[PDB]
């Protein structure tokens, strides 16, 4: 899909 | 290739293009968990490493090839498909490690190793551990396994337990609800209102959720690395028999994973599970686009079925059943187009 | 045909497959300024569809064409590209409307349009105008506008503007230097804390601020869509010299654009203009990689050229001086991955803009 | 020297060893609001720098001279006590600009410059304006103007208003309290009962409030730094009259300060003020031992007075007054012991 | 006097202005562990008090003074070098125990106690045990002890650990890549940035742990108060061997301590462990400059040199390598200059800790 | 790109 | 005092 | 130091 990984906080 | 074939060219090219982008990179290697986990269940079984040929599927910037210079490879294959190749060679060079880490620039599928490995190393688990289809990836690299090869991880508990949640199954349902209007700007959207619903549940919702929503203990389903072939994830036929522990409103099924390294010296895990720390994997929750209802002690069976799709992701299948009143619903969703709900 | 011809395949797929979901037509349709002003320009232009033969490129859900049915157009014909044509379909059926609105699924660079139309009817404007190179397929489709016919927009007005954001340009860095650690779990990350920056600063960014944050009148670079041709959009350049109003660091130019409906009645405006109501365009900014000293009073000149690429956008280099000084600098972005900074917070007014007491 | 005689030693030696940290450094020039707005003021007042000699009182690492640079300062005299100027004479060193900004370590009030100067600039603003003594170094380094000379920051504006937060009043309160256990292990503290409340309520409150706590329109001090000499600042006399707007326990004086920075072009204000964004300044709250009631329409008169110490701070008095009722408070506060309670 | 020769006036100053402050006094008293701790190990040893005579160093409150009066005691001089000891008359005059505690202003190297006592009780620890440099008041006033006298406390346990705690480390860095910029506000700070990472990594990490991040079995050294002199406190050398039970980075010491209470009766103990609940000495660890890779099996030997100050702490000193792969690392640490880092949030485990299942 | 239109909140 | 300027987040 | 001892929350 168009992001594979998801953006995490830190 | 083997990845060719069950990879159209429009879905590899914004595949890759997505893993190019070093801020992509920034933000796995920042979540500690699991960079950390990782990290630990290398050195900790340092001997499973010690002089040994390592090789690293997927390496983005090759901090896992990294992780296995420390434990005290002998020699490392990094390989990686994207233009982020390019930046895990600068690390070597700088990190002076040029003499023990090979980077090679291509798909497993397609790259050619001077020799057999003794150790596999990679993180190919998606969301919902299956979506990337990069366990096929995982699974193509034992090719170049020795026979007591061994596999970091090792194995992949999915696990998926029935949930409640009212406010997130308004949601999604209000959205759609906008193709019930019969007069937006004068112009009648009603006839779409079917196709909405379809869609918008089509989506599994990717964000955390407390665990007092799980309304029965959770289903297991393994698969083995060591032992699984390429083919066996074409499909992936998953069984489940919930005995419920609540009654109320079932409006879906809630994924998360557990990957195993089972080392010489220890096992090590990591896990996405709604009580365990946050990752960058979260959870995932398939929504039924009508709940079910269920009485304690009642049980929901059914299955949950992945067909692997072309776009590197799989088309999901949900069916369930509440057994004591025969209440069935029939779902198709789309690994590939999910909804990301964190905020 | 001509556009597979400057489309990658992999671009087409990955653009109307995003387009092909009722989704993002809904996020388009609840934009109230860009749909309502849409409604008031064929409405309030009813002379203009009257009995009116109509083509509508790239029509989605087909709102447009319905809205050009509700100014009594003859024949519509609209083409949608994405698997949204089917879904339009339904709409046409549904509102009884197949007698007039007719939905030809196809890029508009393909399909047989059987006859010539009056005006042509489309919303190809992509974030800072000219993103998705729609701009060309709506210049393309004039092959059948009638001569003397009309084009609803008309005409587009992309504005620059000098602007400064100390915290946007630090935030660069801040991100970057994440690789500037000598031993992440044990590895040196900093040999790559370079090309770090240079990605983040190839991204131009998609949010909004407070208008207090630029330093000089916006200069307005014009597309006249009756008169443009298919191949201006492909070489763009947009010469600039403005005139310093503020003092500080220049980080880099400020981007929005402004579409014009030149009725025979009436001509109605779209404005994504930072003064006015937020639509989904947004705004975008664009950073230099080094920030150019001016004083009020100096003049920033320099060209803004953009240049169309295979995945339906355009690649940007900005390149601009202080004239009075000779500082220049430099900058190249791919308008294509942008970086979505908005949060919903409102924008803050830049430091120091207090020029009576605040506490008074 | 001017300093040495109003300033104990012990004072100064830990005074300007916090000043040496780096990360003491860091915070301030992180304060965007600080910082933007002192490079606003300087850069839109460029003409009140271009070709000009500029004075640089406590620079630190030297971020203001930086300013003065940019606006196209001639020469710029950055003078700093502690040990940061060795950190300052590095960035002037890297930036180019040695030719411009001189770094002369040591005490204003006891370096020797070689010329006289047309504007000062200072950041000499403590937690309600007046802590750290530091106003009169900066009037001090008046010797060096120019008769047409400037001051950067001209003015502040010192802002007191009541308030009333039973909260805060009966946090502090609570604390003393432990002095009042009879049988602590044992041990009856009641005695020290008096001693703790007084303790406690003499500290300052640093921290922000919402500005629906106000019970009145603030009072104004200014301090106009062009017109004051050092010795003005000895004892700080501010009487206040507040006409009360609504009724209510006033629990103390909250204090917030403005500075202006009055150049040729612009004026540009920097505000600490509980509607303005927050710095790392807060606000300041002056706790009443027992509050005092007033009604919607009363009248609160009284007198803020601030005796210089020479622990570099002040001994604040307030007494405050419902003129309705005689209801008095007399308050003795020690602004170098405040409580710090932002989280 | 001895005081004086060792401490700056500027030290003494701030330091017992300090200890003047009731809020202080009670933040002690409130360390339920603390206060606890020393009341059951003087009551629960009354033979060593009842009738006894006590000399209180560095009373405070003189809180145990009133527990060596619980226990019987029959004179108690109560030493107190700050403004407190003006409090702790009140309270003996309240308590109606003037005839049993008689409170002595001054530092206990200078008052003249009249005569010389059976048991000295006093909380001399610092952090880290060491810092205040109150040790050595503490063994000072064995000129008053008579021999074959006691100590309250006896002995000293400081311990030492190899921890591995990633985040705590890059967190130096990640605050130091602040002057890593080329354009803060137009000023490129980059050249202080190797001065901020040298300034983090002087100050020792005051806060809490999880026991889980340790890689090897506790050192201790431990100083005998019956035994040791004044000047074995100025030079500490700590020698270290740590035999790692588990592989990873290794980034720094752990430090905590215990005392022992030895009396007639019963041995009571006070410690500071991480495996304890929590007290207000906590426990401190101190970074690496350079983190040492060392496996399960492999041996970190070093030693940790504590060098006393004018400033009433110590300069620390510490040098490690991993004696299989001879990769060593220094450091040099403030005493006097920690880094308060606790927050509340219950300490985290390592990553990877978990052995079975989660989901299990 | 990925996203041509942005999402605009309701 | 201790610490003059006081510490803010950011 | 500026803080000898510590403070520990109740
Ligand atoms: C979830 C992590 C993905 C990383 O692995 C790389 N990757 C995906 N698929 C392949 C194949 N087939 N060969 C090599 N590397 C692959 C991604 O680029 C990303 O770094
Ligand atoms: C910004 C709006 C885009 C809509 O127009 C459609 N579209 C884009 N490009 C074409 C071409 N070449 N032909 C037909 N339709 C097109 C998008 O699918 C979207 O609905
Ligand atoms: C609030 C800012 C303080 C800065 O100014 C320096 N500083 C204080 N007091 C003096 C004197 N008398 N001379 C020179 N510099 C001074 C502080 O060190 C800090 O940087
Ligand atoms: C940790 C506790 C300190 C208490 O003891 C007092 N104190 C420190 N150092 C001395 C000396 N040399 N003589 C007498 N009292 C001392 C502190 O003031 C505090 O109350």
């Amino acid at each position: 899909g168009k992001a594979p990984r998801k953006q995490l906080a830190t | 290739s083997v990845f060719s074939e069950r990879t159209e060219e429009s879905s590899a090219v914004q595949y890759f293009q997505f893993y190019g982008y070093l801020s992509q990179q920034q933000n796995m290697m920042q979540d500690y968990v699991r960079t950390g986990t990782y990290q630990r269940a290398i050195l900790q079984n340092h001997t499973d490493f010690k002089d040994k040929i390592v090789l690293d599927v997927g390496c983005g910037s090759g901090i896992l090839s990294f992780f296995a210079a420390q434990a005290g490879a002998r020699k490392i294959y990094a390989v990686e498909a994207s233009t982020m190749a390019q930046h895990a060679e600068v690390l070597v060079k700088s990190n002076n490690l040029t003499d023990r880490i090979v980077v090679i620039p291509g798909k497993v599928e397609e790259v050619s190793l001077p020799e057999q490995v003794d150790i596999i190393i990679s993180e190919p688990m998606g969301y919902m551990l299956f979506n990337e289809r990069m366990l096929e990836s995982y699974l193509h690299a034992k090719k170049y396994l020795k026979p007591s090869g061994n596999m970091f991880p090792t194995i992949g508990d999915v696990h998926l337990a029935p949930f409640t949640d009212e406010q997130l199954y308004m949601e999604q349902f209000t959205k759609a609800n906008f193709w019930y209007q019969p007069s937006f700007h004068g112009v009648d959207l009603s006839a779409l209102r079917g196709a909405a619903v379809d869609e918008y549940f089509r989506q599994p919702v990717v964000d955390t959720f407390d665990i007092r929503i799980l309304m029965a203990k959770s289903v297991k389903y393994t698969v083995n690395f060591l032992e699984a072939k390429e083919g066996d994830l074409h499909r992936i036929e998953i069984p489940f028999k919930f005995h419920m522990l609540h009654s109320g409103l079932v409006h879906g099924l809630a994924f998360w994973f557990d990957v195993a390294f089972i080392g010489s010296i220890m096992t090590v895990w990591l896990s996405t599970a709604p009580t365990e720390p946050l990752t960058h994997w979260y959870q995932v929750r398939c929504l039924f686009q009508s709940p079910l209802f269920a009485k304690a002690g009642d049980t929901l069976s059914g299955t949950c079925l992945l067909i692997a799709n072309k776009r590197q992701s799989y088309d999901i299948s949900i069916v369930a059943q509440v057994d004591q009143t025969g209440s069935k619903s029939s779902n198709l969703l789309d690994l590939k187009n999910p909804f990301f709900r964190y905020t």
